[PDB]
């Protein structure tokens, strides 16, 4: 019980960068090209591991402590994440306002790394980061918070088994709850049109600019591991039913089987999304981002309603 | 200063310190599948440039070598510079060089990068990417092509091997120089030569009148049968201007 | 979605280049490859070059002219084919021509210089007065036929012959 | 017992004002007897609450001081435990405090402030409830930086007496009587008129600070001193908020209007100010906005517990009245944090706009990580104290959203909403200030020469940020230490969060990429800090540096009605004399003639 | 059946008035200002050397790209389509034949400021059918009999001791 | 003889003002004014002729006639001709009164005049160092004959940059951003100040000539007129054939060289290929710039159709080197000519399914609609060129205006758009592909026949003339002076982004940092050709 949550963070972080990899090779597919393998992810981050780390002179720790506070934060999220099981491997940490105040740490540290080097370019891409944390909570609290008035409670454990054990008579409210959801995860990924951040062509992809060797290495290691932890909140707790609901050594294979399945179809179904048209801009992004918690509120009104 | 200079004030290339410069070994052997390159135009006519560009094309495509164009210098392993080092463009060539991690391998791509090209001794150039900067692969071309740029790039990262390789002094040098077509008057053969040039070109004119002055010296109807195997019309009117030429000699 | 149907009915257009080659066109200007034996020395196609990619030198010391073929200099335009009165410089349709030492861009020959009958000073190539009395021999000279230290005279010293 | 510790820390209080009066000739002497003095109040003001805390009974008794009836419940003793742990360390801060050249004597307005607040908090009548809330406000407008920042502040805090002195005479017209304990058993029949709880609503929120009558708070922390801005954030402003939980659940038997207008308020409070705050760049302004929205989600814990009274449902009123008031004294707590820091800040350069005041992170590093804790305390980002108290009012909003009462799943799931929104603006604007105040390069050569705080300084600000982060890790155990105010069982809905479980998780995992890059670190060189952050080449510009103005553009445009409602519901236009040329000086003037007749009158 | 101007040595003082006039007249033209005409001299007479305008022409036998042709019965070389392959100075028999190109317009020969470093000097002159600058074409430079002047040839105009003539055998 | 009725027009209102007219061409016209009536007879030509301002230069003919010389070439668009204005600076002296204050197009070139030059023009606004770099030296003007030589390399005065931008709408609380001289979006160095407010654009400054070498004194020190051609192919590898060709086309035209037939149509086939390459370079890069990669992608794919048929008809993928003087360098036998017919019918339908996958992008309308507008009376008093005032509403191009090589024998369609702003630039140049493509297959098909060359001729010095080239981001104006038979006298070019650059920051104000790539962009900058 103090194994399953790590071991699963220890499995999450490793194959987090093969996530990234399936991403790229449908970027690549998607550009008419051949592309790379699915390890050139984990290939460029064992070889910026090797490389010397610099940063600008008028940056402290803050800017040197920053990848490995995004690393630890998004494994801290990814031990409380419904994986293979329908509970929590760790439920005390699986509150739906734990995991999105612990997101909110990793923003804030992002943040104010692009804040630390003095680049024009690093603070305009932290002044994005935050503003999409901020235009995109209302619609993921009000999707996870429908989904756990129909599951009676807050917990992801207890929201998962709801899902699992499907109400039907609630299927209106949750499928629309699951659609707020379904943006949030593909905003909070950072997945472009909502890519207003790291933006190359624009901010020389934003506080990433600054960040070089094995910071830039942790970096990207961070970046890949958020992105699987947002997909794997929707993906386990929303699409649950090859999860299991009591742990067994028999039914574990078919479990990790059908996660790994899940988040492969998931980063494809995003990277058709991604590759596919321009990305917005921050004055033009509250319009659609108030249409998910459009969706969101037409989900909380049918729950008023019935 | 950014970057050093002589006694003159004229800059000089950075030299790069034995231990950094005892490290690039082991950095080109760990970006042989993982490179990334920070693309420093220093001055050039945006011809290297857009060929960069078309080796990330779909059809000549680099990121199957692990070679991924980079925003900043902090993320680069591969510095790659282009252009003759305009006086303007020295500074930001020198802090691209200077805010990236070392070690660094520098690839010096196009004539302008490697010796100044065409503006090789100009007052607002510097010469190339050696008068700045050490370099460790050249890859010449004006622009090189994405075919060029792939071989460069693989024979970098040491997936290809160097072909071409200098030529000294031997003693073909002293072994007498032939003369084109000695069957046949010389004043005649460039008196042809130079009417295939006028209709066709130098590089079609050398080709049609070779072709026509071989098939000369072995008869007439052997000229009717070559030009009946080509079929083109064109074709025609040069050999037809070239044999009346022929014709004005007799 | 429009670009969807694009990106399936395109495929992938991406060659197996280092495996298999690259096609360019027969008359692709690529590396200007160079024949020693078929070169004079003429520096026809040193005054040509727009990039200084080809130079000479001479050379006293050694009773030579230096000619010198710099590819990291050349601009691929072929003005030395062009203007080559023996057809010794050609510009191939070889591409990889990338290195590691600039050094292995140089083709470089070295042509023994003819020192003057009557003043004994160098005033040209041995190879292209060679080529010269080679060509005149062709159209039927005597001049070339019995005479060669006429034309291993230099220009000075034949316009010195002709005051009396 | 506790009303013998209350005694001595009033007695110790008022001593402490008047020595620091009387040799104020002396600013160091001054200052040192004025921070020893509240120090050992604020201690025996602290032990008194953790005493009735602890003993979960109301005690009585009376001051030896003067006639004072004093009644210390468990709730108020919260109240206490916040004074005394907040002005402990102001005080000693305060010592150090006093060693500037350019500030002035203060622990007479400062201890006469800790006195009178301590005296409204065990106050019995409710008539002397608002008599030493008057006292500490008067105490508190005379801490402002001149007669022009306390002008609103006096106009506003005495409209807010003359509402609460009119339903003070209507309480005795209505029941002959103004004691809380025969008020409370008075109104089991006959309740508390609205009229009454309105008047009282309104006067209070005049002083805690409810938006819209929070005008006079950015005026009056704008330019005020270190320990005064931290007390007027941290004791004053929650004097009020005293004041309306007292007059909202007095006869256990509220409308259900009062508390879903208390929810409403508290939600307008917590995300106006959380919005106001990302448009400051003078810090003690945006910490002062900040203030108001962290009142308005102890509102919106108190509101969500009225309601719960309302509706009859002792979940909703456990967990509302246990997150407001866990909140309310962890904010105090890095509110104090906050402020003592910035007033170090300004001590060691001069300055309190942040956009002249980059790099003191460097320079001041002990003091930049005691501010980073309290910054992300404030952001309710966990294990701190702020998401301690925030998470239990969101359990309370999802008590709300599964209640019957249309009402309550109307505004649940909104509130929480809105919560949402205040937590994601308080990280981009904390973000903010950690980034162009203690990080970057410096922009002034007052923030280049800027040394390290001095000693006292340092030891309060570090003090209470540990005691920040204990009110954070040690929340499963310090929360249910207020089930002695609230006697009910907090009941989450199925969920439960674990601090000391994130506190070990956000350690120990970050330590796992560390290893693997010391394990894939083959020769990699030393780390660099060269040269100036990356401008495409061109040479680095002061004018690059993006600071406080540029990170918060993008809230000016996404929420342009809400900060548009500042000028629109302005009404300065339409009071006559409100832009005369004396009218500060003069509202000065008869504050010192109000406070010296009600010190008068008191004593007698 | 040619045209030329020929020197008399017993009338020529050699004072170089015919290489200047020479001179002067192309550079007015555009063509190369190197004199086409030289004064040779042994310590006892002096005479201009300059082309003979040959009926068999060696140098327009070996020219690679036809150049050389005969005009008016007078030999006259194309400058516009010489190639500097240098191969006539060594076929013509009597020297006629050297090589210079033309230099920048109007610019100095020492044009170095002293604001920079000066610029790389000029290679030191072997011959003329060995030398090569890198600004400078040097072209085939014999004598065109002016055939662009209305006047004629101006060496024989401006001689002051009438020692040369045309010979026009046509 | 063209423009005498402008002349006449020009005797009616300036009496005198004229001292001296000649005809270089039959359609161009220059005249020698006063020097002090200089302003006033461009501004007359200007406005109340509707002449198009297209390059203005100096020239130190001091040994010619002992005088600088500042010409002024006006484009005469209401047939079409063009009328230099010329006027004579004394060489003590070297001051002339401006036409900034009077034509807003003038700015540049005589801030290109104190560079090169020094002369000053009296009553100039903007006396910025322009062409040459910050470490330059002071008092050292490199296209005076006698000043410098072009190998001097002088010393660095400094290696930070001391240029001085102009924030005119914003204050000194404004920020800047600079993209530039590396970023991302610079595909050649040109340094771009955004004094912004956030993230909103409120002035927008720039530094350019990175990328200036000092082609113009290496034309006339180191090279010979058939050396330029290759040289002018390296002003810019994407518009270089256009120089080439403005280049060979000035000589000629001073010279009166008749070119063969077949040569100026295969001139102006291979003009219409480097247009293909170039309108998808900037289609793809506009893609690019608003984050989709897939149709920068794309458009690069069908890119390589037009480097394929550059290098069957050239021999090289983008520097062709196939203009000599008085000719081209290669013929079009048929696998030349049947693989590039294959090529071009590729090409056409394969770019119309791009521009369906370009209209149909979910963001690429509201990043382009209404953004970066150019105003149109803004684009007429700057004299902008091509597709950015064609958009603008100014159906003006020189294929049609001023006819050349092989154009009026070639199915030529001008066109031009209404709306200002980013995408009716790209429309331009979406149906500037199609056009490029009908005149390639006309051309294909009705080749002449006869000679490649005309050679043997001989340069008359101090003759002149224009040569113009519409290149793919607009007119390419050239002015050769021959010197001798070897070299040339003067070699003035003046490309399209040279006179499309100044209303970039009209057209970057009111706008956002994330729009201000695409904006750039869609000018469709050459920085090297502006440059030189
Ligand atoms: S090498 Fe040639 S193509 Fe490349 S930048 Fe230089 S001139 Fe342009
Ligand atoms: N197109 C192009 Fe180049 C530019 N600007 C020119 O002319
Ligand atoms: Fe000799
Ligand atoms: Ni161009």
């Amino acid at each position: 019980s103090v194994l399953y949550p790590l071991i699963q963070a220890l499995v999450l972080f490793a194959v987090a960068p093969l996530l990234s990899g399936i991403t790229r090779v449908a970027r690549a597919r998607l550009h008419n090209r051949r592309g790379p393998g699915v390890l050139q992810e984990y290939r460029d981050i064992i070889k910026l591991l090797g490389r010397q780390s610099v940063g600008p002179d008028a940056s402290g720790w803050v800017f040197r402590l920053t990848p490995y506070v995004m690393v630890g934060v998004m494994l801290t999220i990814a031990t409380a994440l419904p994986v293979v099981t329908v509970g929590s491997p760790l439920p005390q940490l699986g509150d739906l306002i734990t995991l999105l105040y612990l997101f909110a740490i990793a923003r804030f540290f992002f943040a104010i790394s692009g804040l630390d080097t003095g680049s024009p370019f690093t603070a305009i891409g932290a002044s994005r980061e935050a503003m999409l944390g901020v235009l995109v909570e209302p619609m993921l609290l009000l999707g996870l918070w429908v989904a756990a008035q129909v599951a009676g409670s807050t917990n992801i454990s207890n929201i998962t088994d709801t899902v699992y054990h499907w109400p039907l008579s609630q299927s209106i409210p949750l499928v629309l709850a699951l659609c707020a959801c379904a943006f949030a995860t593909f905003i909070e990924m950072g997945k472009l049109p909502f890519d207003l951040a790291e933006a190359e062509q624009e901010l020389q992809e934003g506080p990433l600019s600054e960040y070089s060797g094995s910071g830039f290495g942790v970096m990207k290691w961070g970046i890949s591991l958020k992105q699987l932890v947002v997909l794997q909140m929707f993906v386990g707790v929303f699409i649950p039913w090859g999860q299991m609901e009591t742990f067994t050594a028999g039914g574990l294979l078919l479990a990790l089987v059908i996660a790994i399945v899940k988040l492969v179809v998931g980063v494809l179904v995003i990277a058709l999304f991604e590759n596919s048209m321009a990305r917005l801009r921050l004055d033009i992004t509250p319009r659609i981002t108030w249409a998910g918690f459009g969706f969101a509120f037409l989900a909380f009104v049918s729950l008023l309603a019935a | 200063l950014l970057g050093p200079r002589d006694a003159n004030g004229i800059p000089v290339p950075m030299t790069v310190d034995e231990s950094i410069a005892s490290m690039k070994a082991s950095l080109l052997k760990k970006i042989k599948r993982s490179a990334y390159v920070y693309r420093v135009d220093c001055g050039g006519c945006n011809g290297c440039e857009i060929e960069i560009f078309a080796t990330l094309s779909p059809l000549f495509d680099a990121e199957r070598f692990g070679i991924k164009v980079v925003p900043s210098p902090r993320h680069a392993d591969i510095l790659l510079f282009t252009g003759a080092v305009t006086r303007a463009m020295r500074s930001p060539a020198l802090r691209a060089w200077q805010s990236a991690p070392d070690p660094k391998i520098c690839i010096s791509y196009g004539a302008c990068g490697n010796s100044g090209g065409i503006f090789h001794d100009l007052y607002c150039v510097w010469g190339g990417t050696d008068k700045i900067v050490p370099v460790d692969v050249y890859i010449p071309g004006c622009p090189p092509t994405p075919a060029a740029t792939l071989y460069g790039f693989a024979m970098a990262l040491g997936l290809l091997e160097q072909k071409i390789h200098a030529r000294g002094p031997g003693e073909l040098d002293e072994q007498p120089a032939e003369i084109l077509h000695g069957d046949m008057v010389q004043p005649l053969r460039v008196k042809v030569d130079r009417e295939a040039r006028r209709l066709a070109g130098y590089r079609y004119g050398r080709q049609i009148a070779d072709d026509y002055l071989t098939q000369l010296g072995q008869g007439e109807e052997q000229v009717a049968r070559w030009l009946e195997a080509e079929n083109d019309p064109r074709l025609n009117e040069i050999v037809s201007h070239l044999n009346h030429v022929v014709e004005e000699a007799r | 979605f429009t670009f969807i149907k694009k990106v399936i009915k395109t495929g992938t257009a991406t060659s197996s280049y280092p495996l298999e080659p690259i096609a360019v066109d027969k008359n692709f200007r690529g590396k200007p490859e160079q024949n020693p034996q078929q070169c004079i020395g003429c520096a026809a196609c040193v005054n040509a070059c727009p990039s200084n990619a080809l130079t000479v030198e001479t050379d006293l010391a050694t009773g030579e002219l230096a000619w010198e073929f710099n590819l990291g200099h050349c601009i691929f335009c072929g003005r030395c084919e062009e203007v080559c009165p023996t057809a010794a410089i050609k510009l191939s349709q070889e591409y990889e021509l990338a290195v590691w030492k600039k050094e292995d861009f140089l083709q470089q020959s070295r042509f023994a210089l003819c020192n003057c009958r009557v003043c004994n000073r160098p005033f040209a190539v041995q190879k292209e007065i060679d080529y010269a009395i080679a060509l005149l021999k062709h159209n039927g000279d005597s001049r070339a036929e019995n005479h060669r230290e006429s034309f291993e005279t230099c220009p000075e010293c034949k316009r010195q012959k002709c005051l009396v | 017992s506790a009303i013998s510790l209350i005694n001595s820390g009033v007695a110790w209080f008022v001593a402490a004002a008047v020595l620091a009066f009387l040799f104020s000739f002396q600013k160091a002497l001054s200052g040192w007897i004025a921070g020893i003095g509240g120090a050992v109040g604020s201690l025996y003001t602290a032990a008194a609450g953790f005493t009735v805390l602890t003993g979960a009974v109301g005690v009585s008794g009376a001051l030896s001081l003067v006639s004072y009836d004093v009644q210390i419940s468990p709730l108020n003793a919260i109240w206490l435990i916040t004074l005394g742990l907040c002005g402990l360390f102001v005080s000693l801060y305060n010592i150090d405090w006093h060693r500037h050249a350019q500030v002035k004597c203060n622990g007479l307005q400062i201890n006469m402030l800790m006195a009178a607040a301590v005296c409204a908090v065990i106050a019995s009548n409710l008539g002397m409830f608002v008599v030493m809330a008057e006292i500490m406000a008067l105490c508190a407008v005379f801490l402002t930086s001149n007669s022009k920042e306390g002008k609103l502040w006096f106009a506003l805090g005495r409209l807010g007496t003359l509402l609460l002195a009119i339903a003070c005479w209507l309480l005795w017209q209505r029941y002959g009587t103004l004691d809380l304990r025969l008020l409370d058993m008075r109104m089991q029949q006959l309740p508390l008129g609205s009229d009454i709880w309105l008047l009282g609503v309104i006067g209070f929120g005049l002083l805690a600070g409810i938006i819209p009558l929070h005008g006079w708070v950015p005026q009056a922390h704008a330019n005020a001193s270190a320990p005064a801005a931290a007390l007027f954030s941290t004791v004053v402003m929650k004097i009020g908020l005293l004041g309306i939980l007292t007059l909202s659940l007095l006869g256990g038997n509220a409308p259900l209007w009062w508390g879903i207008a208390l929810l409403v308020l508290g939600m307008i409070t917590a995300f106006v100010g959380g919005l106001y705050a990302l448009v400051e760049h003078n810090i003690q302004r945006l910490l002062a906005y900040h203030t108001l929205e962290n009142i308005g989600i102890i509102l919106l814990g108190l509101g969500a517990g009225v309601t719960g009274i309302a509706l009859e449902q002792p979940a909703l009123i456990a967990l509302g009245l246990v997150g407001g008031l866990y909140h309310l004294l962890n904010h105090s707590l890095f509110k104090s944090v906050l402020f003592l820091g910035a007033g170090s800040v300004w001590f060691r350069t001069g300055h309190r706009d942040i956009e002249k005041l980059g790099g003191i992170g460097k320079k001041m590093p002990v003091i930049s990580i005691a501010m980073l804790v309290g910054l992300m305390a404030m952001a309710a980002l966990p294990p701190l104290n702020g998401f301690a108290g925030e998470w239990v009012i969101y359990q309370s909003f999802f008590k709300l959203s599964n209640s019957g009462a249309f009402v309550a799943r109307l505004l649940g799931p909104l509130l929480a909403v809105g919560l949402a929104i205040t937590g994601a603006l308080a990280v981009m604007c904390m973000a903010k200030v950690y980034g162009v105040t203690f990080l970057g390069a410096p922009r002034t050569k007052e923030a280049e020469n800027a040394t390290c705080a001095p000693l006292l300084m340092s030891v309060s600000v570090v003090a209470l940020a540990i005691c920040c982060v204990i009110g954070g890790v040690a929340a499963p155990w310090l929360l249910p230490m207020l089930s002695a105010a609230v006697p009910l069982p907090l009941e989450p809905a199925n969920t439960t969060v674990s601090q000391p479980m994130i506190t070990l998780l956000l350690i120990a995992c970050p330590l796992l990429p560390f290893i693997i890059m010391a394990i894939c670190k083959g020769d990699r060189l030393p780390s660099r800090s060269r040269g100036a952050a990356w401008v495409c080449g061109y040479d680095h510009e002061k004018s690059m540096v993006i600071t406080a103005h540029g990170f918060a553009m993008p809230v000016k445009q996404a929420f342009a009605p809400v900060l548009k409602l500042r000028k629109w519901l302005n009404p300065v236009s339409l009071v006559p004399g409100w832009q005369c040329e004396g009218s500060a000086l003069l509202f000065r003037r008869m504050a010192l003639v109000e406070l010296a007749v009600l010190v008068v009158i008191i004593v007698s | 059946m040619n045209r030329f101007v020929i020197a008399d040595s017993t009338l020529c003082i050699g004072c170089h008035t015919c290489e200047a006039a020479c001179s002067e007249t192309h550079r007015q033209h555009g063509l190369q200002s190197m004199p086409r005409l030289r004064v040779m001299l042994n310590e006892k007479e002096s005479a201009p050397q300059l082309c003979h305008h040959c009926e068999d022409a060696p140098c327009a036998v070996v020219c690679p790209v036809n150049a050389i042709t005969r005009v008016d019965g007078a030999v006259q070389l194309n400058e516009s389509l010489c190639v500097s392959c240098k191969l006539c100075g060594i076929a013509c028999p009597f020297g006629a034949i050297e090589f210079s190109g033309s230099r920048p317009l109007d610019i100095p020969a020492n044009a170095n400021t002293p604001k920079a470093p000066p610029a790389p000097p000029a290679p030191a002159r072997v011959s003329t059918l060995l030398d090569w600058v890198p600004g400078i074409r040097a072209i085939a430079v014999k004598c065109d009999l002016c055939s662009f002047d209305e006047q004629g040839p101006a060496c024989v105009r401006m001689c002051p001791t009438k020692a040369l003539h045309l010979v026009d055998n046509t | 003889k063209l423009g005498q009725h402008y002349l006449a027009a020009l005797n009616e209102a300036f009496p005198g003002v004229v001292l001296d007219h000649a005809w270089q061409t039959k359609d161009q016209l220059t005249v020698t004014v006063k020097v002090n009536y200089l302003p006033e007879v461009v501004e007359f030509l200007y406005y109340k002729q509707g002449g198009w301002l297209s390059v203005l230069f100096g020239n130190d003919e001091r040994k010619l006639n002992g005088h600088y010389a500042v010409y002024y070439v006006l484009s005469m668009e209401k047939t079409k001709c063009w009328i230099t204005v010329r006027v004579e600076v004394d060489a003590n002296k070297p001051e002339y009164p401006s036409v900034t204050p009077r034509v807003p197009a003038a700015v540049w070139g005589e801030r290109e005049v104190r560079d090169m030059y020094g002369l000053i023009p009296v009553g100039l606004p903007d006396e910025r160092r322009l062409v040459l770099p910050d470490d330059w030296p002071d008092e050292l003007y490199p296209l005076r004959k006698d000043s410098m030589d072009y190998r001097q390399r002088p010393a660095p005065t400094t290696d930070a940059e001391t240029y001085e931008f102009i924030n005119e709408l914003g204050d000194k609380k404004n920020n800047v951003v600079p993209i530039g001289p590396l970023h991302v979006t610079s595909d050649e160095p040109g340094h771009f100040r955004l004094f912004v407010d956030g993230e909103n654009i409120i002035d927008a400054d720039y530094r350019l000539f990175y990328v200036h070498r000092g082609m113009e004194k290496l034309a006339e020190t180191r090279m010979g007129y058939n050396e330029v051609t290759f040289l002018s192919d390296r002003v810019c590898g994407i518009c270089g054939f256009a120089h080439s060709t403005a280049y060979t086309t000035s000589v000629e035209n001073a010279m009166g060289i008749q070119v063969p037939e077949r040569a100026q149509m295969i001139r102006a086939i291979l003009l219409e290929v480097e247009r293909l390459h170039s309108h998808l370079l900037n289609l793809g890069l506009a893609c690019h710039f608003t984050g989709f990669d897939s149709g920068f992608m794309q458009f690069f794919r069908v890119r390589e159709t037009s480097m394929k048929m550059a290098e069957i008809l050239t021999g090289a993928r983008k520097t062709y080197g196939l203009n000599l003087i008085g000719g081209i360098r290669r013929d079009l036998l048929k696998d030349d000519m049947i693989q590039t017919r294959q090529l071009a019918q590729q090409m056409r339908r394969e770019v119309q399914e791009l521009v369906d996958v370009l209209l149909s992008t979910p963001n690429m309308e509201q990043r382009t609609v209404g953004i970066g507008r150019l105003d149109p009376e803004i684009a007429r008093d700057f004299s902008n060129v091509g597709p950015m005032v064609r958009a603008s509403g100014h159906a003006r191009d020189t294929r049609a205006d001023h006819p050349f090589v092989g154009y009026g024998l070639l199915p030529m369609e001008v066109h031009s758009e209404q709306g200002c702003d980013v995408i009716s630039r790209l429309k331009v140049r979406i149906n500037e592909v199609y056009t490029a493509l009908n005149m390639i297959d006309y051309g294909l098909d009705n080749l002449p026949g006869g000679p490649l060359m005309v050679e043997g001729f001989t340069y008359i010095p101090h003759r002149f003339a224009l040569g113009f080239a519409e290149a793919p981001r607009g007119d390419d104006i050239h002015w050769s002076m021959t010197g001798d038979n070897q070299k040339l006298y003067r070699w003035r070019c003046r490309a399209a982004t040279y006179a499309n650059w100044p209303t970039l920051r009209y057209m970057l104000r009111g706008n956002t940092v994330s729009d201000a790539p695409l904006i750039i962009g869609s000018l469709d900058p050459c920085y090297s050709c502006t440059d030189r």
